[PDB]
This record gives C-alpha cells, structure tokens and sequence, in this order.
C-alpha cells in the first residue's frame, strides 16, 4: 500500500541521498550546502555526463544505476518543470525509498498521472511536488532549507509553505523548543504526502511531544487533518497540536503563489479549515508570529517543559 | 488562465464539441450586421469579458446586462453601440467593471432541456471526475444545496481512460431518452478528451441540452487552464490577451514576481507565498487593511527589490509600506543594502517598515536605522504590523 510507505519520512543520519538534476545550477548549489550541513549525500544523477564527478563525488546516467553503486536511500529532485515528473517516476521505478520533489511548476495532469502510480506501489514514498523538503535537525536535511535555524528537540513541523515554516521553526528555537523532524509537503494541489500521512508519524513518535501544523486557503487536507485528529488524537495520551492557516485575507478566484492556495467554487476557505481544526483540540494561532509562544504555553499548561 | 467564450467555443468546436453557431464583433456595426449573415430566429449578444456575472452585470454606457436575446438584426446593433468602448461591472468584477472590446453575436437556439455537467481533477478522488446534475440551468452550488440528490459523479481513471458505461450511466442520470442518449454520451467522451488534452483544471458546461430538433448542444461553458502546463499549450496560451489583467498585475509577472491587489493602504511585499498571505492578515489583525500581496519567491536579488518597490510605486492608494523577508539563503545586510540602494534610488517618500531576519540581522538593522531614509526596523513579524499600522493613522 502507499499508506505502508510513510515510515521512509522519518530521514536521519542514517539516511544516504542523491540529487536527481546534480550539475544543474541548482542542484549544484544545494548540494554543497547538504553536505556543509552534515547530510550523507553521495552524488547525483544528470544523463549526458554519467560517469564524472561534481563536487568531489560521482556522477551516474541514471537513477536505477547511482541507486545500487552507492546503495542510497533518498533520491531528491531540481529537474526542470516540463521533466520533474519523469524524474519522479524515474524514481519510483528503480524502487527508491523516499522521494523529494523540490521542482515547482509540474503540470497538475502530470501529477495525477503520477500519483495514479504512487498510490499502486509502497516500496516508495514522495514529498512534493513544489516543497521545500525534509529536515531530521543535526541528522539529515533533504531540500532547500536554511539547517542552522533548526535545533533537534520536541516537536514535529508538517507545513504546506516554505518561508513561513522558518517564521515557526526560528519561533520555536528562540523560546527553545526545537524541532523532531520537519516535513514541508508543498504548496501543489495534488501530492505525495499529505497532513495525516506526517500526524501518523509524529503522533507515533516518542521523540514528537508536540506539533505544529501550517496551512493555508485551497484544498481539504487540512480537514482530513482534523479529522483524523479527532479519531486519533483524542482521549488521555493526546499531544498538543498548534496551528496557523494563511489566507484568511485572501479574496477568492486568486492563486495566492502557490498553485493549490486557491479558494474556488466556495471551498478552500481559511474560516472552515480554522473551525475543523479547533472543533479536533487543535489550539489555533491568531498571529502567525505567535507560534513558539503558543505552543510554548501548551506544554507549560501540560507542565511538559 | 482563462479565455473569452468566442475563444473556447472555438476551441470545443474543433474538438467535436457542438455548440451555437456564432459570429464575434469588434464595432457596433459588425455586431448588427453579424445579426442578419445569422439569419434566424432569436438571437443572443453576449459581451465578452472573463468574469462571470455578465447576465446581471451592468455597463458603463447605462445599459443594464452583459447578455441580451432578440430576434430582430436592429435590435442588436443598437444595444452593441452600448458594449463596445464601455466598461462591464458584475458581482464578480471591480465595482468600475471591465472594459468591452468585442461581443459575440451568435444563433440563440431552443432549449428543451437543461442539465449541468462539467469535468475537473477532483481534490479528494485523484484522477479526473464528471459532475453532472440534471437540474442544469441554475448555478451549482446551489442545486448542491438544495437537492444534494441531483449530483452524480463518476470518477474516471486517468490511465484507463473514460469508459463507454461511465458515459451512458451519465448521460443516462442527465435527463437524455433512449436515443439522445448515445450523442450525449458521445459529447461526454469528447469534453473528456478535450479536457485531457488541453491540460485544463477544469472544463463546465451549463447548460449542457438538447433542442427541439434533436441535437445535443453545450450552450455555455466555463474552462480553466492549468497555468502550469503552459510551456506545452503555446497553441492555446497565444489566445491569452492579457488586456483584462490588472495592470501592476501585469508588469509584476515579467520579474517572476506574484502580485495581487487588495483594497487597502499598506502595502508589503514577502518572499513565498505562505508568508506573503500570513502578512496581509497580521496586517489585518492588527487594524490594518493591506493593500496588496506580493510574493518574490525564493528569488531575492537587488534588482527584484528594486523593480518590487517600483511596481508599490504604482498604487497611489498607497500609505506604507511592510517588508518582511526570511532570509535563510543569504546575508541579511546585503538585502538591507539593496533596500536602501533601490529606495533612495527611487525617490520614496512613504514610510518603510522593514522586518529582516536570517543571518548578520543586527548590522542589517543598523544599515536601515542609519540610512537617513524613512526606513523602520522591526523585530518580529508582530513588532512589524503594529508600526505599519500606527504609521497611518
């Protein structure tokens, strides 16, 4: 099943990656930043010029060959949008465990096709598209992510928005409460992962006491959040969930950035997705700039700090 | 992206799709004489702008309504002289409307039923759907509320294709007898491809029917283009006028810069969407009323910064100004510079309310502390707001 493919989130320092899109100007420059950082980064994938080295490390054709000479887990992409998602099913052909699509711009009819797919196999288990990645802080980071914001600690991010999900983390570490692991599942409207795929995960970590959860207008995955929070998270073991939903000021039939933050035909408003939330425990953040504080208090009323 | 109804009945007719027959009018004059080369009996002129809402809408020359039906070749010219030139206001436009530079001037036809029926990649199924009511006529998320019975869906495999018992179960839930029945599946299996083949997110007829002479017609139709496939869709995005974007709409794309306007008097400008939206409700939250939202991407570079405060320039309705930008990916003094460069360099006089964070903040903030402009500090995306806001009032 896909669902059985979730675990492979969890990155850490175990984990071993390559880019997919290696020499480009952007894989370039992330790598050399994955590696700074402390990430197992063996090499990369750009057809043409499979079998030099960038980088001080190797160069394959494809993804099938990297995969088995450097026995890597995580395959990670910066192809071009009309390309992307060959890469994508590139990946889940050689059968690669964790796949991150960073590409933005992939035709949503590609997605669909993709995620036809995706959904039929559980070997692997796609992050994206259009997301900034993955992050286990001090373990492994897999995206486009600033590491030095992140402090390991005690809770779990799941964010469909890359800047914003920094505004959380640095508020989080500044009042010092660190991260367990961080997903950001992008701003698409049809994806890999989703909300409840990383809820599962954290509420099933011992490391993960707390959650934080960005959202924003367009979509239903935020009420198949408070949804499955209702059912899952309910009851004398629940952990704290925060949450912030950006649009509340967005006028409808605007695509507000991101491809998925729409509101059309009625659906996708700030309002119902606040109102699901809270009506699951969730204690929802007025003030995006109020996330660390509120979550902060959440342990210290819990007397977990 | 959308196109003007000539545009995509076109579009569905050279797909198999079978709609009215039509003519398009740039002068009152063509208008008129496009009523009589018709030749029938009813006929129904139609402005052509890519908001809704054109039943009811109002024009600028006086003329209520943006549809009109009359059989007779005078009337049309007449109520042309009235849509071309002017401006079309409808519940979905800014209250001063858009302007008209062409109305279609097509056959009416009788209607003998009216069913609703449109084909989209839905949210929650993965994979393309139909949704169809035989209720057509009315707007949707209406009937949905009323007779939730009234709506059929049928969801299709994307890899499979649309299969031939989906069609005839459809039409079958639409209202089509016996044999009307085969063209409407018929008609179905076409929207479906043409859909898939034009990368649309959606495509929606209403109403979709038949007329007295037997004949299966999609009268109206909505279709929206996945603006992410356009690298594939040159055909179709070459349609594309652009004469109905908002102007600082327009020039902001050409710098891969998102914006979009709002009714306000401060104005600010983020990097990612996300917190570009979460900025205009802090704003808001705190009092304000936010008069755009900006997204630069991932993309700081000087020049952007520049161009994105030239284009703030623009809506002199205008007071401040928030600049909140996460660094990451960057030395925030260097964006502090291209701040001030890019401000003195273009002459401001609004206050500035910056709120930087990342990497070296302190010396970024003393740059713009010590720059001699009106340029504000701030510490946190809150501290941010609050100033913007006192700054107006």
């Amino acid at each position: 099943s896909y669902t059985a493919s979730r675990k492979h989130l969890y990155v850490d320092k175990n984990t071993k990656v390559i880019c997919q899109g290696f020499t480009g100007k952007q894989g370039t420059f992330h790598s050399q930043q994955a590696l700074e950082y402390g990430t197992n980064l063996v090499g990369g994938t750009t057809p043409g010029k499979g079998g030099k080295t960038h980088l001080g490390l190797p160069v394959f054709n494809t993804v099938k060959e990297a995969k088995e000479q450097t026995g890597a887990t995580a395959s990670v992409i910066y192809v071009p949008p009309p390309f992307a998602a060959a890469a994508i099913n590139e990946a889940i052909d050689a059968e690669v465990p964790l796949v991150v699509c960073i590409t933005e711009g992939i035709p949503q009819q590609d997605m669909v096709r993709v995620k036809h797919r995706l959904l039929r196999q559980g070997k692997t288990r796609l992050i994206g598209p259009n997301c900034p990645g993955v992050i286990n802080p001090g373990e492994c980071k897999i995206g486009i992510m600033p590491g030095h914001i992140h402090k390991k600690g005690r809770i779990g991010i799941v964010s469909r928005s890359g800047t914003l999900t920094y505004e959380a983390v640095h508020q989080t570490t500044q009042v010092g409460l660190g991260q367990s692991l961080c997903v950001g599942i992008g701003g698409d409207p049809f994806n890999g992962t989703d909300f409840t795929d990383c809820l599962e995960i954290f509420l099933n970590d011992p490391a993960t006491e707390g959650i934080i959860l960005i959202g924003e207008i367009g979509g239903n995955a935020e009420e198949n959040a408070a949804e499955f929070l209702k059912q899952h998270n309910s009851g004398p073991k629940s952990k704290p969930v925060v949450s912030f939903i950006a649009g509340l000021t967005a006028p409808p039939g605007r695509r507000m950035g991101h491809a998925g933050a729409i509101i059309a035909g009625g659906k996708g408003g700030a309002k119902e997705k606040i109102t699901a939330l809270q009506s699951a425990g969730v204690v929802v953040s007025m003030s995006p700039a109020q996330l660390g504080t509120t979550i902060y208090k959440e342990f210290e009323k819990r007397k977990m700090l | 992206m959308n196109l003007q109804e000539y545009q995509s009945k076109k579009l569905m007719s050279d797909n198999g799709v079978k709609v009215q027959r039509f003519f398009v009018a740039d002068t009152a004059n063509e208008a008129l004489e496009a009523a009589k080369r018709l030749n029938a009996k009813e006929i129904v002129l139609k402005a052509q702008i890519l908001a809704g809402g054109r039943g009811k809408g109002v024009f600028s020359s006086g003329l209520k309504g943006g549809v009109h039906l009359t059989k007779d070749p005078e009337v049309v010219g007449q109520l042309a002289k009235q849509m071309i030139g002017y401006n079309l206001a409808t519940k979905q436009t800014p209250k001063e409307g858009v302007k008209v530079n062409k109305v279609m001037v097509a056959e009416a036809l009788d209607i003998s039923r009216e069913t609703y029926l449109a084909i989209l990649m839905d949210r929650s199924c993965n994979g393309p759907v139909l949704v169809g009511s035989p209720q057509g006529g009315v707007d949707i998320e209406e009937v949905a509320a009323s007779n939730p019975e009234l709506i059929f869906k049928e969801q299709i495999d994307i890899i499979e294709g649309i299969k031939d018992s989906q069609a005839q179960r459809m039409a079958e839930n639409l209202g089509f007898l016996g044999p009307l029945q085969n063209q409407a599946a018929d008609q179905i299996k076409k929207l479906y491809n043409l859909f898939l083949k034009i990368d649309a997110t959606q495509v929606e007829v209403n109403p979709f029917g038949e007329t007295p002479e037997g004949q299966v017609v999609c009268f109206d139709a909505k279709i929206n283009f996945d603006d992410n496939a356009e690298f594939r869709q040159k055909d179709i995005f070459a349609m594309d006028d652009k004469s109905e974007n908002e102007p600082i709409e327009n020039e902001a794309a050409k710098y891969d810069l998102k914006y979009i306007g709002l009714d306000g008097n401060i104005a600010c400008f983020v990097n990612g969407a996300g917190l570009a939206m979460a900025t205009c409700d802090i704003i808001f939250l705190n009092g304000g009323k936010p008069a755009n939202f900006l997204d630069l991407g991932g993309g700081v570079k000087e020049s952007q910064v520049y161009q994105a405060f030239k284009l703030l320039t623009a809506d002199p309705k205008v007071e401040a100004i928030l600049v909140n930008i996460f660094g990451g990916i960057v030395n925030c003094a260097i964006i502090a510079n291209g701040i001030t460069k890019a401000c003195r360099e273009l002459e401001l006089k609004v206050p500035l309310v910056v709120r930087l964070e990342g990497t070296n903040v302190h010396e970024a903030q003393n740059i713009l502390t010590n720059s001699g402009l009106p340029i504000t500090s701030a510490v946190d995306l809150e501290d941010a707001a609050k100033k913007a806001v006192a700054s107006v009032t």
